[PDB]
């Protein structure tokens, strides 16, 4: 379990997980705000 | 012939000579070193060039150096 | 009488013949 | 070049489509007879001429087809 | 010796085939032939000189005779818009009846070739009207390559070769080119223009013959002693002129206008002798600085060792660089080829903006061929400066005699230096290729307001600080009052303004989204080239993974698969791959001028400025709808003039391809076929009678890539230019 | 696992039971795509009241010569 | 000082079929090589140029065309094998040549009976730049 934790974060789990969270949001992101070429607040 | 040439931070540690596939090298006598062994390239006129020699030396920078120049039939390979 | 008939044959043919049989022969020889 | 010889010979004497008098008409216009034998024929009638689908296919459907071209180039 | 070749002994005892090949390819490298002196070097360079001199003059000779035998100038000069030139004829005996018709053009009586070089143009500039000017000039063309020669013969006996210290007199040689090369020369050409052609273009026909009487101007050399010269001025051609005719011709021979010719859409002939006048005197009076035999002037070593800070910012300043150039002759050439591609591609970028030559501008395929021409010569020019840097750091530098000064501080942080060049080409890169991808993704879903259009406003701005009038920006010589257009408006300020603000010639060309592109994509080559040049030269003389490279000379195949492998680390082999790169950035520096002109001369601007944004639109708009008639000039129905481009094109090609063989199969393979090949010729009966005298080996390392480049390169510009030349050519327009 | 994917594609995101209606008019698709940056527009007319990428394994053509007619066994 | 061997022709060779990888015309006019051994018994063994030949009982006598194949051949005898060998470079005059090993040792165990060739007494970061030897036909290594 602690050799599973260990392997987990290993270098291409670790990057993968990283990556698809932050694609996640950014998906999200644009989902919500979308066609976005400025910064229309100040 | 190609040159072949010895620096005196050699170690005698033999890799060169036993990896020289036209048997150009030799060990010979010395003082400087713990090994009281230093290389010596007395056959240069059937070296092929090929840096065995080069990839197995240890000492940062080589010990053993070839320097390729003028070709004959020996040094080319030829069997023709 | 035609020039180029003439002209655009011998450097076409016999020129580059003539300084390939040359050049051979010279490339060639043991002095 | 299998693939292409394959791909050129069957639109040109294969494919196409039929009337109810009974006149084929191939996708090509059956030139494979006559225009393979030259390089130039393979460049002009085959590779330029059909490669009009996908460098025309922004906007449509095909799009995805217009950006792998590319991407394969690259 | 005892055999070819004799300059070499090394090579000569090889008994395989080797010997013949690198027998060529190492003949012009004095340096490292057997027994080499310093004198020997010097006065073999100094008569191979003399020998291309000669070579240069028998080529331009062979252009003036043959236009002027097989050619078409006679009936060229009666109407320049509607007649097209000849270059020479065709005499092929594989040529097939339908093609004969085929190419029978101009006007000629057989088979000919148009010409595109733009020699018609330049020679009726300049004054030449009927073919016995033509046939002059190339007998006097043939008399200059024979002196040519005849000189280099003369300076290779003794009792005339000059000594080491001759050739090394350089404050002589730099007042004597710049006072006699370049001021003598260019204040002749003002004369000519002002005795010949400003006359020929005013109905006259001034010749060797006449030219004792008759004057330039209406008051000969009076004015220019009286010290009054603004009466060479005081009645310029008017704006309806005709150009060989009395029509509308004035009387004036030196102006300052600014503006185009109306009719011909190119420079003033008064305007061009007024300035190699000017540049003449500048010349002149400059040539006088440095120091010789009369016990002033100035001493080039003194000035280099006196300039160094205080504070000891630079270390030792410039102090020992006047021997590290006076002894290095690959410094000098690296010197030379640098400023000289320069300014070829200065010579580029200003001959199609201010065309010099009557009717040139029309002329739309002899621009397009000129420029890139032009363009891709500067291109080679550049990676040779460079190359040469290379060579000098690995043969002649001197660490100890160049002790703490500029050039040894070059390579105390060579790692800065190729670290920012890296970071500066990744980040252009980066965005660049970004930005392509970005707008080419949105305009595949169908939604291009959703691009990213980058507007260039500093080069807007910079073309309104000019005189533009197309953003508005009223800044300098786009303003009303402003010192800058108040003190210069009566002058060339008219002409100027008259000639930016029109929108048919391709002087400041309207910009947009899609320039800005491209222009970033151009740097992002440029910066690439340069990493790859400098860090090849940087680290010549050795790195960390081999530190004692300058004992092996500037091309050698590798180090062995030691150390985890040494392939191409010569500097040589960074020559080789920046040839590559270099090949690269002017293809997208000719490809981005190409496609702006060619929708400019055909009325579609808009059609470039919506399909340069993203790359399928290059791929579609620019290279596969400007290929059909090229492709078409033959085919199973029959063959037009275009056929030898359509062929051209195939050779390119090929070519090419045959280039990748040499360089991905590498030389291993091949020597174990050949040793397979010589078995079985010595086993076949009646052909073992026939003995070879070298043994065949397979190419060398090094050999390999120099052929493979080779055939790359010449493909690359054998099918660009037939591409190019069919496709102007085939709209004329 | 690879097969699983394509027999549960066929029954859920697909047009197949059109397609077994009139086959030489429907053209068969068994993909679709989510409505993310504008990639919508990869969904397209295929015919049958139906929007998306048409295939071109020729799974339909085994699926009918195996005898299959409902999304249920596939 | 270690008179060398001579060469004992009339001794046998292996059991070979041929092959076309042996002598060629390089053999004729320029030169060739020989090779030597002892074999305790008849065995197989991998032939150098081709397939797989038969060492005989006793002294065995092969003939190469390279003095790589007599050395790579020799390695293989000398680990695989416990077999001691000596080859040789004949001349189209008909003269033999000694060659390996030199002195009657193996070169990879010291004698004291050899002189040191290409030795330089330095380090390698101690070469002169080339500019200094510019113009005469030393090399900067040659010191
Ligand atoms: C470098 C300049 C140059 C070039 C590129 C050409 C090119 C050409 N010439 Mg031309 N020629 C030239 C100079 C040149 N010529 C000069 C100065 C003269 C005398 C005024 C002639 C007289 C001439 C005639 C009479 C004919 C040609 C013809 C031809 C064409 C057919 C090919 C041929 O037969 O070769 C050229 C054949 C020759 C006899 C030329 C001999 C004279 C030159 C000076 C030879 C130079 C060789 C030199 C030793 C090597 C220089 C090194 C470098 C060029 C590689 C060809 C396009 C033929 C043609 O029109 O085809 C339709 C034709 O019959 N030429
Ligand atoms: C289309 C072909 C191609 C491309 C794209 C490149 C690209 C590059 N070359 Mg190169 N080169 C090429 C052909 C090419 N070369 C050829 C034929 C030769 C002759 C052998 C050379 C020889 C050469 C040399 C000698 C050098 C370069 C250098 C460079 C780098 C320059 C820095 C830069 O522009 O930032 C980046 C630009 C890019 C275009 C990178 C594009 C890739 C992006 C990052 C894709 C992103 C991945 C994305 C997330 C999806 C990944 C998919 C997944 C499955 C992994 C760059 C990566 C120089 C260098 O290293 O600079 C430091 C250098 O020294 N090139
Ligand atoms: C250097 C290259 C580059 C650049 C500068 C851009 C820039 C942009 N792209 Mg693009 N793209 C690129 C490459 C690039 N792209 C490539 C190579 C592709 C092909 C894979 C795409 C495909 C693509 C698509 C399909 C789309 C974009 C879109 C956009 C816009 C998104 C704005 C946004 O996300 O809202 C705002 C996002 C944020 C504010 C995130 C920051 C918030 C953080 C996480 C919180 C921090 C709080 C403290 C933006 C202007 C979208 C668009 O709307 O186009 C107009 C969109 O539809 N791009
Ligand atoms: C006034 C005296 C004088 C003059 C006129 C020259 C002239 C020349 N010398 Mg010399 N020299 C001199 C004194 C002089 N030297 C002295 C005193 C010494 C001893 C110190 C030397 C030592 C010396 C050496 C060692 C060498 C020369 C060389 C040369 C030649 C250079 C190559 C060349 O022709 O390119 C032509 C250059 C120009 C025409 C000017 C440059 C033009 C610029 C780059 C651009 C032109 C712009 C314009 C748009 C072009 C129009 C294009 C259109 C027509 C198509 C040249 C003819 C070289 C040589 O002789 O080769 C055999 C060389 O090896 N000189
Ligand atoms: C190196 C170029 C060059 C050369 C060789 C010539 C040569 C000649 N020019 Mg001339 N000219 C030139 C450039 C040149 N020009 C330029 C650039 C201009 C524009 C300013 C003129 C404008 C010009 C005019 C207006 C006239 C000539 C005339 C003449 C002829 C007589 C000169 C004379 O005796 O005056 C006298 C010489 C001197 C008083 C000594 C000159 C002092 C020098 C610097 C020493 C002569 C053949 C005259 C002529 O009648 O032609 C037949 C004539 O009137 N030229
Ligand atoms: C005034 C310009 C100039 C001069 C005087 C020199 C002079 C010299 N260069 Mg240099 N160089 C230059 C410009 C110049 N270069 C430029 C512009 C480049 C960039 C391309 C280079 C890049 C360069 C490199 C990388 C090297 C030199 C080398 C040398 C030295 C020996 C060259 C030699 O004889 O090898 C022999 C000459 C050849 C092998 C040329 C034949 C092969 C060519 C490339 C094929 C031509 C293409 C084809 C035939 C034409 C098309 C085919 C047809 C279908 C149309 C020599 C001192 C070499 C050297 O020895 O180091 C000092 C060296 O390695 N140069
Ligand atoms: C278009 C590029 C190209 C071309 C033309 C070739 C051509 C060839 N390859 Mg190669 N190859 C290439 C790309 C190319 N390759 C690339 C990119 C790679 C890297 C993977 C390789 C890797 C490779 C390997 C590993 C091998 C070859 C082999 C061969 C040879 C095959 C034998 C043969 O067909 O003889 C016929 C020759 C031709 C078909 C060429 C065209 C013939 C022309 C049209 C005849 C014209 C003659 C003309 C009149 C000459 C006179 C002109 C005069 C001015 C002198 C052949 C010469 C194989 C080989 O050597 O076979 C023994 C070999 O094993 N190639
Ligand atoms: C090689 C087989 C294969 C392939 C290439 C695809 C490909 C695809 N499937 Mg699919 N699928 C498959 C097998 C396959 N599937 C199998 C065997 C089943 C169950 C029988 C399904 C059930 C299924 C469903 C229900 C859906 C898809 C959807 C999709 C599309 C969106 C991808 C996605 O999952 O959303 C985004 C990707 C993720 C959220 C990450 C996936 C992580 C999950 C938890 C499983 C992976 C965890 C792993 C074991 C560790 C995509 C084109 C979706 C679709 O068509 O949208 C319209 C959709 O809803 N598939
Ligand atoms: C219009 C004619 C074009 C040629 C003009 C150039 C010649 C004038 C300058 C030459 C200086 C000679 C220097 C001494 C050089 C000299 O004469 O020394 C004689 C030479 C002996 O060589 P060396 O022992 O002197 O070698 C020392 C070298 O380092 C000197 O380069 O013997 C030969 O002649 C070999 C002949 C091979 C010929 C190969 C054929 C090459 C074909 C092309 C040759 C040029 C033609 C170009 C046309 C495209
Ligand atoms: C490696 C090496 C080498 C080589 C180098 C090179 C090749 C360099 C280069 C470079 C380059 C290629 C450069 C360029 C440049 C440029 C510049 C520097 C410029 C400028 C200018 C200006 C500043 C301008 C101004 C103006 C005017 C006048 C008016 C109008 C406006 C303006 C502003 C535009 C040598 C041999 C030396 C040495 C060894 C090492
Ligand atoms: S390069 Fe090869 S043949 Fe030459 S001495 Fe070294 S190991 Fe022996
Ligand atoms: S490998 Fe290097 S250190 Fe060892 S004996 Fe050979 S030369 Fe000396
Ligand atoms: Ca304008």
């Amino acid at each position: 379990m602690r050799d599973l934790k260990t392997y987990l974060s290993v270098a291409p789990v670790a990057s993968t997980l990283w990556f698809a969270a932050l694609a996640g949001l950014l998906i999200e992101i644009n989902r919500f705000f979308p066609d976005a070429l400025t910064f229309p607040f100040f | 012939s190609h040159s072949v040439k010895i620096y005196d931070t050699c170690i005698g540690c033999t890799q060169c000579v036993r990896a020289c596939p036209t048997d150009v090298l030799e060990m010979i006598p010395w003082g400087g070193c713990k090994a009281k062994q230093i290389a010596s390239a007395p056959r240069t006129e059937d070296c092929v060039g090929c840096k065995r020699c080069e990839s197995a030396c240890p000492t940062d920078f080589l010990s053993v150096r070839v320097y390729l120049w003028h070709e004959t039939t020996r040094s080319m390979g030829l069997a023709y | 009488i035609n020039l180029p008939s003439l002209f655009v044959p011998l450097v076409g043919l016999l020129f580059p013949a003539v300084a390939m049989a040359s050049l051979f022969l010279h490339v060639e020889k043991r002095l | 070049v299998v693939i292409f010889h394959f791909s050129w010979k069957m639109q040109s004497d294969v494919w196409g489509s039929i009337n109810d008098q009974g006149v084929v008409t191939h996708i090509t216009g059956g030139n494979f007879a006559q225009s393979s034998i030259t390089i130039n024929g393979w460049l002009r009638d085959f590779l330029w001429a059909q490669a009009s689908q996908v460098i025309q296919s922004y906007g449509s459907s095909l799009s995805a087809y217009g950006l792998f071209f590319l991407g394969a180039h690259f | 010796a005892l055999r070819f070749p004799r300059f070499s002994q090394g090579l000569a005892q090889d008994p395989t085939t080797r010997r013949i090949w690198f027998g060529i390819a190492t003949a012009h490298d004095f340096e490292s032939h057997d027994d080499i002196t310093e004198g020997r070097l010097y006065q073999n360079i100094f008569a191979s000189h003399f020998g291309q001199l000669a070579i240069i003059f028998l080529w331009t000779s062979g252009n003036l005779f043959h236009v002027a035998w097989q050619g078409n100038f006679e009936a060229w000069v009666q109407d320049p818009l509607h007649v097209r030139p000849i270059a020479h004829a065709i005499w092929d005996p594989h040529f097939g009846q339908p093609a004969v018709e085929a190419f029978t053009r101009g006007g000629a009586l057989g088979p000919v070739n148009i010409a595109y070089s733009g020699v018609y143009q330049w020679w009726y500039t300049i004054g030449l009207r009927t073919n016995e000017d033509l046939y002059t000039g190339a007998i006097f063309l043939l008399f200059l390559s024979f002196i040519s020669l005849l000189a280099g013969w003369l300076h290779l006996q003794p009792k005339w070769k000059p000594s080491v210290s001759w050739f090394k007199n350089a404050e002589s040689r730099l007042n004597h080119h710049l006072s006699g090369l370049f001021g003598v020369s260019s204040l002749a050409w003002a004369g000519h223009l002002v005795h010949v052609a400003i006359p020929g273009s005013r109905g006259e026909y001034v010749r060797w013959n006449n030219f004792l009487s008759v004057l330039p101007h209406p008051q000969g050399l009076g004015p220019l002693f009286t010290g009054q010269w603004n009466l060479y001025a005081q009645n310029p051609d008017s704006s309806n002129h005709l150009f060989s005719t009395s029509q509308g011709a004035g009387t004036a021979i030196l102006t300052l206008l600014g503006g185009f010719h109306p009719q011909t859409q190119s420079l003033w002939l008064t305007d061009m002798a007024h300035h190699h006048l000017a540049i003449a005197i500048l010349f002149l009076i400059g040539g006088h600085m440095y120091r010789t035999n009369f016990g002033i002037g100035h001493s080039i070593k003194y000035i280099l060792e006196a300039h160094i800070p205080p504070g000891g910012r630079l270390g030792r300043g410039h102090k020992g660089l006047y021997d590290t150039i006076n002894n290095s002759i690959h410094f000098q050439l690296g010197l030379a080829l640098a400023s000289l591609g320069v300014i070829t591609s200065l010579v580029a970028q200003h001959m199609y903006s201010l065309p010099a030559y009557a009717f040139i501008a029309q002329d739309f395929t002899t621009q397009a061929a000129l420029y890139t021409h032009h363009q891709y010569i500067a291109g080679f020019i550049m990676t040779g400066a460079f190359a040469h840097g290379a060579i000098f750091f690995i043969r002649d530098y001197n660490p100890e005699q160049n002790a703490d000064n500029v050039l040894a501080r070059m390579l105390e942080h060579k790692e800065a230096i190729i670290s920012h060049l890296s970071w500066a080409s990744l980040f252009l890169g980066f965005h660049t290729l970004g930005l392509y991808v970005h707008n080419d993704v949105m305009l595949a879903f169908g939604t291009p307001e959703k691009q990213i259009l980058i507007e260039p406003i500093f080069a807007q701005w910079i073309q309104s600080a000019h005189g533009k009038t197309s953003y508005g920006f009223d800044v300098l010589l786009s303003s009303t009052n402003s010192p800058a257009l108040n003190a210069g408006r009566s002058i060339w300020l008219p002409g100027w303004l008259n000639a930016i603000n029109e929108n048919s010639n391709s002087l400041f060309l309207t910009i947009g989204p899609g320039d800005f592109l491209v222009h970033h994509a151009i740097a992002l080559g440029l910066h690439t080239t340069t990493l790859i040049l400098v860090k090849g030269a940087l680290d010549a003389r050795g790195s960390k993974l081999m530190p004692d490279k300058k004992d092996f000379g500037y091309s050698f195949p590798c180090d062995g698969p030691g150390r985890g492998g040494t392939c191409d680390i010569s500097a040589w082999d960074a020559f080789y791959l920046a040839v590559f790169w270099m090949l690269n950035t002017i293809g997208w520096v000719t490809f981005y001028w190409h496609w702006k002109h060619i929708t400019l001369w055909q009325g579609n601007v808009s059609q470039f400025n919506e399909s340069s944004t993203y790359l399928m639109g290059w791929l579609r708009d620019y290279l596969w709808l400007n290929s059909s008639q090229l492709i078409n000039g033959y085919n199973p129905f029959g063959m037009n003039s275009l056929s030898v481009w359509a062929w051209m094109f195939l050779f390119g090609h090929l070519v090419w391809a045959t280039g990748f063989m040499f360089l991905i199969s590498w030389r291993g393979y091949w020597q174990e076929l050949i040793e397979t090949l010589a078995w079985a010729h010595e086993r076949t009966p009646l052909a073992n009678l026939i003995r070879w005298r070298d043994k065949p080996v397979a190419l060398s390392i090094v050999q390999a890539r120099l052929v493979g480049l080779v055939h790359f390169s010449v493909g690359y510009i054998f099918t660009y230019a037939a591409f190019l030349i069919a496709s102007t050519s085939g709209k004329f327009g | 696992l690879w097969l699983s994917g394509m027999y549960f594609h066929g029954a859920r995101f697909s047009n197949y039971e059109a397609w077994l209606n009139d086959p030489t008019h429907i053209r068969p698709s068994a993909q679709v795509v989510w409505p993310i940056v504008g990639q919508e527009i990869l969904n397209g007319d295929v015919g049958g009241g139906f929007r998306g990428i048409q295939i071109t394994s020729g799974f339909f053509q085994i699926w009918r010569a195996s005898g299959i007619t409902s999304e249920l066994q596939l | 000082g270690f008179t060398p061997p001579e060469l004992d022709p009339n001794t046998p060779s292996p059991i070979f079929g041929g092959s076309t990888g042996g002598l060629l015309r390089k053999a004729q006019v320029e030169e060739f090589y020989v090779i030597t051994w002892e074999s305790p018994k008849e065995q197989i063994f991998e032939m150098p140029t081709g397939g797989a030949a038969i060492m005989r009982e006793g002294p065995n006598l092969l003939k190469l065309a390279r003095k790589e194949q007599c050395l790579a051949l020799g390695t293989r005898l000398r680990s695989k094998y416990k077999i001691k060998y000596q080859f040789y470079r004949v001349f189209p005059s008909g003269e033999v040549q000694y060659l390996h090993p030199k002195d009657g040792v193996y070169p990879e165990k010291v004698n004291p009976g050899r002189q040191g060739v290409g030795v330089n007494f330095r380090s390698i970061g101690k070469n002169v730049s080339p500019i200094e030897v510019k113009f005469t036909g030393k090399q900067p290594y040659d010191l």
